[PDB]
């Protein structure tokens, strides 16, 4: 259950109505590209989103979304791939009677992400949690840029603040040289000097020898064979602009696989450092986290519900362009979004309440 | 009223985004740029398409400061001196 | 990979009045002993409509540079009125601390500047003279413009 | 006199390039300075990258001369860290 997960991790008296929506695991595009004279991988992919909500105590039913996150799975033969496509806030977390002044939203990603890691564990299955940080005003839910409270981070604050979400996942296996796990980080326009400052500060007292972080790429890692051309070398996630680069070098083919402006991933990220994307007067963060480990679904809250991939796509999409400006507007939108989830389920409720236990 | 425009609402921003400018206006552009530099050099596809993605990401970082000079100017629509305000920011070009 | 490379910049009288003397409280990061010296400039931006209304407020040199976190004062003089037209001179304009190791310059960082009237009552009704004497300057500390170029050291 | 291609960059695109920018209203009277700009800085970088391959003795600009070419643009950021 997500909701006994949430509730250990959360502050003692914090009330919160959280909704879990999902998708049937379905054959997809290959991440990775296909080497030539072969065929992709076999993908299955799997939608999730979270929706973390709270309320203004007016009565019960005013309940108003102070968070959400979209994450999609993959899965192959070899790779589970955890990729955090979104996240957002609406800045109303405010309007919850005694804030605890916590890192809430921080503990609430790292919690949903713990979950999804653990029950999507396969036996003896390497495990990769990627994700692209970049500092910008809203994300899913529109307007909600023009309410005060919301507290919109900067790039390196950003990039600091995922850091530290992945951080303790990180650090809950053996050190790389028994599970072992490693994280990459990768921000286009710092040497390694200047991204260490991203680092959390357990990463300053770590071993020399084995160390957890590293500002690098999982190579020889994601790719059991390193003879293949570079563009089958790096993920293609929806939405990213590893993806539309990777698209715009593909251009130049017609040697096989080869490309022509860039012949080493070295070459692929010295390029990808002058993006865009990645030079816009902001920097930007890519994140990976390696594991490598020597009704029939685990989440059973209420607040769960599996829908079709068409559904799904209907109501995260009902969701996020929805008006947020206001008080009213966002209690209005959660509400009317949560009775279109519930109609998509076909329930005449969808959701679970949460109360955290931990008070350290 | 010199030809005022209001920008469409940013409802929702993404991660990767296509270029705006047309490629070969940007082209033909280059090129005679690099003719006007007195060569008889000429670029690779990739080169010019990395060009495109400096000019525009200068573009839109000159126009987030462009947009603050505005800001501090009490007002909502830019101009051509918020625009030089911007470029003298950045340390000119 | 810089040897030298700034940490922070920190205002210290503001919103103080246009004519006062600019103070900053500058702390920087180097890595390594160097044999020349740090220069630091100050450049206001009289006009906007020219490079050529840039005064060069002050200059300092700062040598030798330990190993390690360092914070110092920067003091420069309050710019010429003769050097500014007298109608672009209230307003936003821009300001410029440029950093430079042996004349090589590595740090450009950027501010904004408000010149505003301390009553309302002038900003309604401003004077056909400038009123030096009522005029404060306001500069924000919150998002200065930091670019950072690659330069040989020794 | 001769055309010049600057003016071919159109309205939109720049108008576009400003909403990206955060940018909420532009002023009738701006697309020439945009335009301004946007030329000085492509020919600086177009400069740069011609010299660089030049010197190369290679006689046609790679994407990696456009790098290194930006390379001496320098890195613009908000903030120390
Ligand atoms: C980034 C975001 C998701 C997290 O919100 P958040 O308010 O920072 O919540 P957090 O739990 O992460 O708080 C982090 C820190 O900010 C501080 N903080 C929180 N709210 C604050 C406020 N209103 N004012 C000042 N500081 C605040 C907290 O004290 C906390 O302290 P810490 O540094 O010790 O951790 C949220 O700000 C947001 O939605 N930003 C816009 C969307 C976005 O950028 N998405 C990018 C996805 S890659």
């Amino acid at each position: 259950d997500l909701g006994d997960s949430l509730a250990k991790v959360l502050p003692t008296g914090v009330k919160v109505t959280i909704r879990h929506i999902s998708s049937a695991p379905s054959p997809c595009v290959a991440l990775f590209a296909a080497p030539p004279g072969e065929e992709p991988e076999s993908t299955f992919c799997e939608n999730h989103f979270l929706a973390v909500s709270i309320s203004p105590n007016e009565n019960e039913e005013s309940e108003v979304i102070i968070f959400g996150i979209e994450v999609l799975v993959y899965g192959t033969a070899h790779l589970t791939t955890i990729f955090v496509s979104k996240a957002d806030s609406t800045g109303y977390l405010h309007l919850l009677k005694n804030a605890p002044k916590v890192s809430l939203l921080r503990l609430i990603s790292n919690a949903f992400l713990s979950f999804l890691v653990q029950t999507h564990q396969r036996p003896g299955v390497r495990l990769m949690v990627s994700l692209f940080a970049r500092a910008q005003n809203q994300y899913l839910f529109p307007g909600s840029i023009e309410n005060p409270e919301k507290h919109v981070l900067d790039d390196r604050g950003l990039i600091k603040w995922w850091c530290r979400v992945i951080d303790p996942i990180l650090r809950e296996y053996e050190p790389e040289t028994k599970s072992s796990a490693t994280a990459f980080l990768i921000v286009p326009g710092c040497d390694k000097f200047e991204t260490r400052g991203f680092f959390p500060i357990t990463a300053r007292s770590d071993g020399k020898d084995r160390p957890r972080w590293l500002n690098s790429y999982p190579l020889h890692q994601l790719c059991d064979n390193p003879n293949a051309p570079p563009r089958c070398l790096v993920p293609r996630f929806p939405d990213d602009p590893k993806t539309r680069f990777l698209i715009d070098l593909d251009d130049e083919l017609p040697n096989s696989g080869h490309w022509r402006s860039v012949k080493s991933l070295a070459q692929f990220w010295e390029m990808m450092s002058f993006r865009q994307e990645c030079s816009a007067g902001r920097l930007v963060g890519f994140l990976w986290l390696v594991i490598n480990p020597p009704f029939f679904w685990p989440d059973t809250g209420r607040g769960h519900a599996v829908l079709s991939e068409e559904d799904y796509k209907a109501a995260i999409n009902f969701l996020i362009d929805q008006d947020f400006n206001t008080k009213h507007k966002a209690i209005a939108s959660t509400k009317a979004w949560a009775e279109k989830v519930a109609s998509l389920a076909d329930q005449l409720w969808v959701g679970q309440r949460v109360e955290g236990r931990n008070a350290t | 009223k010199p030809g005022t425009v209001a920008l469409r609402e940013i409802r929702r921003f993404q991660k990767s985004t296509e270029l705006l400018i047309r490629k070969l206006p940007f082209q033909r552009l280059v090129r005679e740029i690099a003719q006007d530099f007195k060569t008889d050099l000429r670029f690779q596809s990739s080169a010019i398409g990395a060009l495109q993605e400096s000019v525009e990401a200068y573009l839109v970082s000159l126009f987030e400061d462009t947009n603050l000079a505005a800001i501090h100017a009490k007002r909502v629509t830019i101009q051509k001196k918020d625009i030089k305000l911007a470029r003298r920011l950045r340390g000119e070009r | 990979m810089s040897v030298v490379s700034l940490l922070g910049v920190k205002i210290v009288n503001n919103p103080a009045p246009f004519l006062a003397p600019y103070q900053f409280e500058i702390t920087f990061e180097c890595l390594e002993q160097l044999q020349k010296d740090l220069e630091w400039k100050l450049t206001y931006v009289g006009s906007a409509t020219s490079s050529e209304y840039d005064q060069e407020l002050d200059s300092l040199l700062v040598g030798p540079i330990p190993v390690g976190v360092n914070k110092f004062l920067f003091e420069a003089d309050a710019p010429d009125l003769k050097r500014i037209p007298t109608s672009e001179i209230l307003g936003v304009t821009v300001i410029l601390l440029t950093c430079s190791y042996d004349g090589r310059e590595f740090v450009r960082v950027g501010y904004y500047v408000n010149n505003e009237y301390d009553s309302e009552e002038l900003t309604q009704d401003p004077p056909a003279k400038p009123i030096i004497e009522r005029i404060r300057r306001n500069i924000l500390a919150e998002k200065p413009r930091v670019t950072r170029f690659a330069i040989k050291w020794d | 006199i001769l055309r010049d291609n600057i003016q071919g960059i159109t309205k939109p695109a720049i108008r576009r390039l400003a909403r990206r920018g955060g940018v909420k209203r532009i002023s009738g009277l701006i697309y020439e300075e945009v335009r301004a700009v946007l030329k000085s800085f492509l020919e600086s970088v177009i400069r740069d990258s011609v010299t660089y391959t030049e010197h190369a003795k290679r006689k046609t600009v790679t994407s990696l001369d456009v790098v290194y070419a930006l390379k001496r643009q320098g890195r613009t950021l908000y903030g120390f860290g």
